[PDB]
């Protein structure tokens, strides 16, 4: 049971700069993650997993990393919808098992 | 046929080249003779509130035809429904907007395309350029070519 | 958006093993064929394996015999067992959901490097 902790809770940033969200784990994660977007009305959707590699698609502004125990993941320039909730799933266990976060609330203005 | 497209998708857009733009949105034939031009718009179409009028085609059924224009609004999904009556799943819609902002880097900046495509078949051409109107040398024994 | 993301790439000591995974968004796996692709650095490409949407897969001779690719369907995601890494197999592996005849292959991977220590 490795419990995880995402910071900060609410985060208002001016637009068109960079954001950077941080989720602490408590033991180690290695590169085993992922981070989700919940945009308000349907399913999550993922962005970006593992270490940092740029999802398919996906323009380069968004940017995850870290390793070990604790990782991050950064918003180069944040468009007026990127507005949502995120949360990172870890599964260094897969075998069926996941385990997800407290959410973070990403807002723009 | 002018558009507007991602800075870092401009090498697409080749004889067969194969990609997104190229494949589901806009396709050049393999043997296609004429040329494209390129211009960095980073000024011409960009917006602070940012300019995605346009959007491109992420979604397609099948594979584009050369100069295949599909300009459509539908909801390409997987199940039975669209998400008219389905939501989460099978709710997909191919018009993605760009973005464009100015804060962007050079490889999303909005480059200009335009591009000819000279058509040869059955050609009474009717559009060349060679009017050479050369200053008329006078008194002198000299070789003239008068309208052939 | 429409995407095929790749991790597991690292390095493990020849012999050892490893597992790649695949997950997508805004289009379903389930119900699409899944085809596993690998590149060698600065090679060629060449087709490794393929799940079906009933489950029948198939992999390639050079890998024959020690690949398993499965995917979590509930969550929209594809996953490949590998064993017994050797000297061929360092190359960097996409993923890609063909659809053949109407449409080829379209969204891939940034791809992901497994090496082995030598």
């Amino acid at each position: 049971e490795i419990v995880m902790t995402q910071s900060p809770a609410t985060l208002s940033v001016s637009p068109g700069e960079r954001a950077t969200l941080s989720c602490r784990a408590s033991q180690s994660v290695s590169s085993d993650l992922a981070w989700y977007q919940q945009k308000p009305g349907q399913a999550p959707r993922l962005l970006i997993y593992g270490a940092s590699t740029r999802a398919t698609g996906i323009p380069a502004r968004f940017s995850g990393s870290g390793s070990g125990t604790e990782f991050t993941l950064t918003i180069s320039s944040l468009q007026s919808e990127d507005s949502a909730v995120y949360y990172c799933q870890q599964y260094n266990n897969w075998p069926p098992g996941y385990t997800f976060g407290q959410g973070t609330k990403l807002e723009i203005k | 046929d002018s558009f507007v497209i991602r800075g870092n998708e401009v090498s697409q857009i080749a004889p067969g080249q194969t990609g997104n733009i190229a494949d589901y949105n806009y396709k050049l034939p393999d043997d296609f003779t004429g040329c494209v031009i390129a211009w960095n718009s980073n000024k011409l179409d960009s917006k602070v509130g940012g300019n995605y009028n346009y959007r491109y085609r992420l979604f397609r059924k099948s594979n584009l035809k050369p100069f295949e224009r599909d300009i459509s609004t539908e909801i390409y999904q997987a199940g039975n429904k669209p998400c008219n009556g389905v939501a989460g799943v099978n709710c997909y819609f191919p018009l993605q907007s760009y973005g464009f902002r100015p804060t962007y880097g050079v490889g999303h900046q909005p480059y200009r395309v335009v591009v000819l495509s000279f058509e040869l078949l059955h050609a009474p051409a009717t559009v060349c350029g060679p009017k050479k109107s050369t200053n008329l040398v006078k008194n002198k024994c000299v070789n003239f070519n008068f309208n052939g | 958006e429409v995407q095929l993301v790749e991790s597991g790439g690292g390095l493990v000591q020849p012999g050892g093993s490893l597992r790649l995974s695949c997950a997508a968004s805004e289009i379903t796996v389930s119900r699409n064929y899944m085809s596993w692709v690998r590149q060698a650095p600065g090679k060629g490409l060449e087709w490794v394996s393929v799940m079906f949407a009933g489950g029948s897969t198939f992999y390639a001779d050079s890998v024959k015999g020690r690949f398993t690719i499965s995917r979590d369907n509930s969550k929209n995601t594809l996953y490949l067992q590998m064993n017994s890494l050797r000297a061929e197999d360092t190359a960097v592996y996409y993923c890609a959901r063909d659809l053949g005849v109407v449409g080829a292959t379209d969204y891939w991977g940034q791809g992901t490097l497994v090496t082995v220590s030598s």
